[PDB]
RNA sequence: AUACAGUGAAACUGCGAAGCUCAUUAAAUCAGUUAUCGUUUAUUUGAUAGUUACAUGGUAUAACUGUGGUAAUUCUAGAGCUAAUACAUGCAAUCUCGACCCUUUGGAAGAGAUGUAUUUAUUAGGAUGAUUCAUAAUAACUUUUCGAAUCGCAUGGCCUUGUGCUGGCGAUGGUUCAUUCAAAUUUCUGCCCUAUCAACUUUCGAUGGUAGGAUAGUGGCCUACCAUGGUUUCAACGGGUAACGGAGAGGGAGCCUGAGAAACGG
């Protein structure tokens, strides 16, 4: 991945959309590294929107500036925060940034106090981006069969690995709604389906 | 008030007598040249 | 040079005594850090013993609380105000405890709104009237409670009741 | 006041 | 009692404004011991003195002492005077001397000059005061 | 004036004093890290070039970086102590006895006492990851049997020498770990015994 | 400093005066140094085992000797009041009291009683977690204290895992020994205890021949009930 | 035209530089840090930096520090720390009365004058109130020093006498200044007026009330400098506003807008370097080189670190600006004038200078 | 001893480096004592931390090899190596309320709960005579600390024969508390003549209050405002003395280490 930061275009190679939506994807990584070189990658592509902001996306994925960066780069109505022209296109690879460090597990008490400040920032944001947020969590779990059907669970989808996948999502979304409170943005495909999804996977866990 | 130096003291502190010597060249203007334009400052 | 001996001092009877001996390492003293608003400055300070202590030369950021709803939010410290000891500290924006100082209402403001669904259930939103007014212009009045000078924070907490009025009538 | 401190020239013996 | 550039307050001490169950601000205080009974002045008194033994954070430990006023023109301090008879054995005769004390005066108590007060040891509290007045007669 | 002329590939080097003034002035004015071709220098040289170290002076003064003047001057060095010493500057000039240069490229010929000669390495890998990435082991491949070996002989006597690996897994570590993690457990168990006997008393007395 | 004169050591040891120019300086350990024994003393000036400091140091090194149950081996160590020194090797247990003297009595005793020794209660507070504990006059720790034991009072101590076994409060009645001032080594019943809050308490205590004397509450040590001592006196 | 920073932090204004030094042992191995070339050794305070001025030989330089609290002086011939001396308080102003570096007068915030010799500080005066400005009158060798209050406070060194004390009629000197060729004092006020004193007599010769048409807010008198031909004078005011009066007219003849609305915080006349009309004036973020006739904007020098403070070196293109980073900067401006003779060769690197537009 | 294994130069780490000569000073030296609920404290002693891993990197170099400059030093530059208790990084449990009262030790559905260090705010409050003391909880903060990637000796108990699981005695480290070694302030007392020494002190704080700065810390120790106070004919203040009856390391200024120094070190 450091060798696609490399190419001198990576805008004119085979296929640019897809591996710029997998680049999408890796800059989700929990892995600050990945991170790292997915938006090395990522800028490959040149979008001026992006460059203006470069130093601060680079902030945000150094983890002894992360703190502070979040504090001047998404604080609202900051004077070095982002320009409401250009929120479109820059908050999107603010999304997943985030997302993979609240991805990072909680074994320290620095990590520990990373996760509180990654949802702490979701009240500047406005609300349909703080539902975007809340899709990316829910994207990992499948739940639109079970929804689709008569409300039954796949055997194939009850595993050790997919309870944990639901158990990182309602968490982050414990956290948000500890934030957010009443201003929480509440949505049936977003959040509340995969919430309800979760829990009949438990039953039928719990019960099999 | 005369203690910690809020008011004024007029007497001889010894250490800065003749800390430097005036220079008797003075001012670059002459002495009347430069009364002149004080009295015209500011019109 | 700083020391904080007494022998220097006259006695209680107005005698003026001689130096008794030179100054000495364990009853040294060290000058103000002059703490001012701006971008995070700190110098560690080798204290006798292992202890050591942090000197907040500059600081921009503050850990304030707001005692009656019991939160505790880090915000920007816009400026000083008022200072009960010296005028001129206010003037050059100098932080030290006790002073009061302007804090922005970002973070107080969105708990507020999303823990009461209400701009700033109903009786519990009701707060002072004079802080709804500064939530209205956007800042706060605050005191530092915390001292940057020794342990390198600026923490305090929001004025409210008879010191927030005080201290309006003083301002 | 009263020091209450050991002295020891009290209890060695001075018959000598 | 709001009579300087800072506003005075006891020290961890907390009114909550919302809640307002009572008028009076929540006020501590402590008993020095000694028997020496907390006045309610202070139990029931609006002042702010850091250094006042039963609101203040200051302790009575060491020396208790009585002594005559004789001075009380300072802000909250007194100057106290103490008599003996030291023996002189060259002569075998007593001769008298006094010593001036300054002490540390709460607002709860009110002393003129002439009567008798007991004072107890405390912490330093300024160049020469090291006492505070703790029982008026 | 001496040049000292290091080949760092085959970590070779060796002294060419020159005695015309051509050469000397072709590297007037230049600064350390600065390069320069080798066909000005000679035709030996024919298409080298050479990247500036430093040097040192008639005087003995060592050339020093940061510092960009043609003369000496005494500043302020550490060997938390700090002495005034006099350092000559780091633009070449005729007051430079020895010049230090380095072989970035090597050119058409080949020096005879720098390329066409070799000098090894003279210590191998002690730490057992240092020792996988010298040879390229699989997490699988043992490093003991490739630890490297020096043959000593002394007079009919002779022996081979392997370096002690560190950080290499023995049993020993694991059983030191192991015991350490039972000691924590068994710290905790007496511990909540005492809590549960003082629970106890304490229901006796109440 | 680093060194003590002889003349300048203390009184309580004993050691004659012109043996040297110097005498040991107790280590940091349990007890103060003006009320410590350090082993090289009591091997040596009382029990004479040995006949210079280097023959101390090769019993020490041999590690003969036991200090409240544990092998010690500095030649310093300052043993104090109410400190069993067992040796295994000749199968002796020593208790260190004081005599009317003043002077620390070698007082052989059994292994029963050396299994124990007996704690002056100095502090009771509560530590981290919510943890009681109690300070002790030898600057043992001991946590989960029993309710009832306060400051004042003493406590029985088992070597082996150092737990309360058993305590005595301080009250009236109750059998005394003396570690300070004129009176220290006598043994006495509590009379009245006469309290100065932000002063130094005062003890009367009454003998078995009825004189009665009066010390600072600094210098008591409760050691059992009147005509029952908990440990073996001299 | 083209401006170098030839020393100064090299990283982003979010970026703090004791971050940069934590990341100077993980980037040793890049070549940059060895490709840089720093111009004066240690020219650095461990914090920040208050005031810069430099020696009027020009061998010299003296700088001042936040903590510990301590005077570098840097020796331009030896690119190196000259020594450090800590002072008890935090320094507000400073002179150099001699030629050389060896005598100065400092005004520390605690109200106390401090005159420091060769050897070490000779003797400490405090004055009756705070002082914010502090200047030396040649010809007289009295020491003029603003004041909160209303009066301006004296010392005179020959007689080493503090004599009678001006009164003025508004309260709070920000900045004092003279000028050689006339002597007249000008004292920067709170209010929007400046106020000029005759040296030779206890005599007030005027008031200037400047004003400004576009806008109406309060402003206050942050700095005042003289040029060398008697004849112009320069104010600085809080909202950000420089005023270039021809002392003869009370009308402003220029009003330059830096545009930040910050306070300005030194003006410096740059008629040494050649082309004699043109003017620097110094905000906490910006100092704008413009010429004092037409006043087009000649060059622009903007720091990643707020200005404290700025000095030009006479006869060059060095700027030396106090900041409040570990590193001080250092700018030049080839345009402007030659390099100077210390930095011979600076002239060679240009090219490898950052070359910030 | 096919990792090495004994001894072991050099180098990197760890610990410790804390007699003389001048001057002279009246209870400001010193001696006794009290308090530190106003305090720091190496070390000793005892307690005290369940919250890629069959073991990470050079982001590393010394010693060492080799090339040279210099009149020259515990003067030097270039090139090439290699290690850590040096330097950075870092990882499927327990306890409660407990229905079913199923069996009446007992199991047990479910509901729950679960570091430490700094700072701030708030709530509750066994110890002493006395506390805002101990301790606990809540909400946040931190250039958020710490919570064994260390070493020697021995090779036991098991079996699920894999070198599979499970382990004995020590050393070196680490958080907090107490203890000890000290230190710093600190209460009261303590044999010269003295008025031919009667006022002294505010004389760049003198007496006290409030707020801040410094400080292991209290404290005019320092700083901003405020009141004119404080000792004294009961001898303040000053003077003399058989008051040998405390200072520096060529001279003044500034700084650095350490638990402890303004160091006989730099």
């Amino acid at each position: 991945l450091k060798t696609l930061s490399k190419f001198k275009n990576i805008k004119n190679v085979y296929s640019a959309t897809e591996l710029h939506d997998h680049l999408m994807v890796l800059l989700g990584s929990r892995n600050t590294d990945v991170q790292k070189l997915a938006l090395d990658a990522l800028l490959a592509y040149k979008n001026p929107t992006l460059n203006k902001y470069r130093d601060n996306l680079k902030n945000l994925l150094d983890d002894t500036l992360f703190k502070d960066e979040i504090t001047t780069f998404l604080t609202e109505n900051g004077s070095q925060s982002i320009k409401a022209e250009d929120e479109k296109v820059v908050m999107p690879y603010v999304l997943r940034i985030f997302f993979g460090r609240a991805q990072v597990p909680p074994t320290s008490g620095q990590k520990r106090s990373r996760k509180i400040a990654v949802i702490s920032v979701l009240p500047n944001f406005k609300k349909p981006y703080i539902n975007d947020f809340l899709s990316l969590a829910s994207e990992r779990l499948d739940y639109n069969y079970f929804f689709g059907n008569s409300h039954q669970i796949n055997s194939s989808k009850a595993t050790l690995k997919t309870i944990r996948r639901m158990t990182g999502f309602v968490n982050i979304v414990n956290s948000t709604l500890s934030v957010l409170r009443t201003n929480f943005p509440l949505h049936t495909n977003s959040v509340l389906q995969p919430l309800i999804y979760s829990i009949a996977m438990a039953y039928y866990v719990l019960d099999t | 008030k005369a203690s910690k130096g809020r008011k004024l003291n007029y007497s001889v502190q010894d250490p800065i007598a003749n800390y430097e010597a005036p220079i008797t060249s003075g001012y670059k203007w002459s002495d009347d040249q430069i009364d002149e334009f004080f009295a015209g400052l500011l019109g | 040079g700083i020391s904080r001996d007494s022998r220097h001092k006259r006695s209680a009877t107005g005698a003026k005594r001689a130096q008794f001996r030179k100054k000495r390492k364990f009853e040294l003293g060290r000058q103000p850090a002059n703490t001012k608003i701006g971008a995070k400055r700190i110098h560690s300070v080798r204290t006798r013993g292992g202890n050591k202590k942090y000197r907040a030369l500059r600081i921009e950021t503050g850990n304030f609380s707001w005692a009656s709803e019991g939160i505790s939010k880090k915000t920007r410290i816009a400026g000083v105000v008022y200072h009960p000891s010296n005028n001129e500290l206010v003037r050059t924006n100098t932080l030290t405890k006790a002073a009061i100082v302007q804090i922005d209402a970002t973070p107080f403001r969105q708990w507020f709104e999303a823990h009461y669904g209400q701009t700033l259930r109903a009786a519990s939103a009701k707060i002072e009237s004079s802080v709804e007014s500064q939530f209205s212009a956007g800042r706060l009045y605050a005191c530092i409670s915390s001292r940057p000078g020794q342990s390198g924070r600026c923490d305090g907490y929001i004025l409210e009741g008879e010191e927030l009025a005080f201290y309006l009538r003083r301002l | 006041h009263f020091e209450d401190r050991f002295d020891a020239r009290e209890h060695k013996d001075r018959s000598n | 009692v709001q009579s300087e550039r800072a506003f005075q307050k006891q020290p961890h001490i907390f009114n909550n404004p919302k809640v307002k169950t009572s008028k009076r601000t929540k006020r501590w205080y402590k008993n020095a011991g000694l028997g020496f009974k907390t006045p309610k002045t202070a139990i029931e008194g609006s002042y702010i003195d850091k250094k006042c033994p039963f609101t203040g954070l200051v302790s009575i430990r060491g020396k208790i002492l009585t002594g005559t006023v004789v001075s009380t023109k300072m802000h909250r301090t007194i100057v106290i005077r103490r008599a003996y008879l030291h023996y002189i054995p060259k002569y075998n005769r007593y001769e008298k001397r006094h010593k001036n004390v300054p002490v540390h005066v709460s607002p709860a108590f009110r002393v003129q000059v002439g009567d008798i007060v007991t004072v107890g040891q405390c912490r330093p509290i300024s160049k020469t005061v090291r006492f505070n007045v703790v029982k008026v007669s | 004036m001496k040049l000292n002329i290091s080949y760092p590939v085959n970590g070779s080097q060796k002294t060419f004093e020159i005695d015309d003034e051509h050469r000397i002035r072709v590297f007037f004015d230049k600064r350390i890290g600065q390069e320069v071709d080798g066909e000005a220098v000679g035709d030996e040289f024919k298409g080298y070039v050479f990247k500036i170290s430093g040097g040192n002076d008639k005087q003995g003064f060592p050339m020093k970086q940061g510092v960009l003047l043609p003369t000496r001057i005494k500043l302020l060095l550490t060997k938390g102590e700090r002495k005034r010493k006099s350092v000559r500057g780091a633009i070449v000039g005729p007051d430079l006895a020895v010049l230090a240069l380095v072989i970035v490229k090597k050119g058409e010929q080949e020096l005879e006492g720098l390329t066409d000669t070799t000098v090894p390495k003279r210590l191998g890998p002690k730490r057992a990851n240092n020792i996988r990435k010298f040879f390229g082991l699989s997490k699988e491949d043992d490093v003991r049997d490739f630890v490297i070996r020096r043959e000593v002989t002394k007079g009919e006597k002779t022996y081979t020498k392997a370096p002690k690996i560190q950080r290499l897994v023995t049993p020993q570590r694991l059983q030191r770990k192991r015991h350490q993690r039972a000691l924590k457990v068994r710290n905790a168990q007496a511990q909540r015994e005492a809590a549960a006997e003082y629970a106890q008393l304490l229901a006796k007395r109440l | 400093k680093k060194h003590l004169k002889r003349l300048a050591a203390p009184h309580h040891w004993l050691l004659d005066k012109l043996s040297g120019c110097y005498a040991p300086r107790p280590s940091a350990g349990p007890h103060k140094l003006r009320e410590s024994l350090p082993l090289i003393v009591f091997l040596r000036n009382r029990l004479k085992y040995a006949l210079n400091g280097r023959e101390v140091k090769a019993i020490l090194m041999q590690r003969h000797v036991k200090v409240d149950g544990k092998v010690r081996t500095d030649t310093t160590y300052p043993a104090g009041f109410m400190d069993v020194i067992t040796l295994d090797a000749t199968n002796e247990n020593f208790r260190l009291v004081y005599d009317v003297k003043g002077r620390f009595a070698v007082h052989r005793i059994t292994d029963e009683e050396a299994s124990y020794k007996l704690g002056k209660v100095k502090k009771v507070q509560l530590g981290k977690k919510g943890v009681p504990y109690v300070v002790t006059h030898d600057g043992r720790t001991i946590r989960y204290p029993d309710p009832n034991i306060k400051v004042n009072d003493t406590v029985k101590i088992d070597l082996a895992s150092g737990k309360i076994t058993d305590f005595i409060k301080f009250d009236a009645g109750k059998l005394v020994y003396v570690t300070g001032g004129r009176n220290l080594g006598r043994i006495g019943t509590i009379v009245h205890k006469e309290r100065h809050d932000g002063g130094f308490d005062l003890v009367h205590i009454k003998d078995s021949l009825d004189n009665t004397f009066v010390t600072r509450l600094n210098n008591v040590f409760v050691i059992g009930e009147q005509g029952k001592p908990y440990i073996s006196l001299p | 035209v083209s401006v170098y920073q030839v020393s100064g932090t090299n990283v982003s204004r979010s970026l703090p530089d004791w971050i940069a030094k934590k990341r100077k042992r993980q980037l040793k191995n890049d070549l940059e840090y060895q490709n840089r070339v720093e111009l004066i050794q240690d020219f650095e305070f461990s914090e920040a930096s208050n005031k810069i001025k430099v020696s009027r030989d020009g061998q010299y330089c003296m700088a001042t520090g936040t903590y510990k609290p301590q005077i570098h002086v840097y020796d331009f011939a030896n690119l190196s720390l000259k020594f450090d001396r800590h002072t008890d308080a935090e320094n507000v102003d400073f002179t150099i009365l001699s030629d050389d570096w060896t005598k100065s007068v400092h005004l520390q915030n605690d109200r106390s004058i401090q005159f420091q010799n060769k050897g070490g500080l000779h003797y400490t005066t405090r004055i009756p109130k705070f002082g914010r400005s502090l200047v030396y009158n040649k010809v007289n060798c009295d020491l003029y020093v603003g004041a909160s209050g209303n009066e301006l406070y004296r010392l005179n060194l020959e007689k080493g006498r503090f004599l009678n004390p001006f009164k003025l009629d508004t309260e709070g000197v920000n900045h004092v200044s003279i000028n050689e060729v006339n002597g007249l004092l000008a004292a920067g006020t709170e209010t929007n007026v400046v106020e000029f004193w005759d040296p030779r007599s206890r005599s007030r010769v005027s008031k200037l009330y400047l004003e400004n048409n576009i806008d109406n807010r309060p402003f206050q008198v942050t700095t005042t400098s003289f040029r060398n031909d008697g004849l112009t004078f320069a104010c600085g005011t809080s909202n950000g506003y420089s005023y270039i009066y021809d002392l003869r007219t009370s009308e402003p003849s220029i009003i330059k807008d830096q545009g930040y609305g910050f306070d300005i915080k030194k003006i410096i006349w740059l008629d040494n370097v050649g082309t004699e009309n043109k003017i620097v004036t110094c905000d906490k973020r910006i100092a704008k080189i413009w010429d004092r006739l037409d006043g087009k904007a000649y060059a622009s020098m903007e720091p990643s670190v707020d200005i404290n403070d700025i000095e030009h070196v006479p006869g060059t293109g060095m700027f030396f600006t106090a900041n409040e980073s570990i590193p001080m900067h250092t700018y030049y401006i080839p345009s402007l004038g030659p390099s100077p003779r210390w930095c011979s060769f600076l002239d060679s690197i240009t090219e490898e200078l950052e070359e910030k537009p």
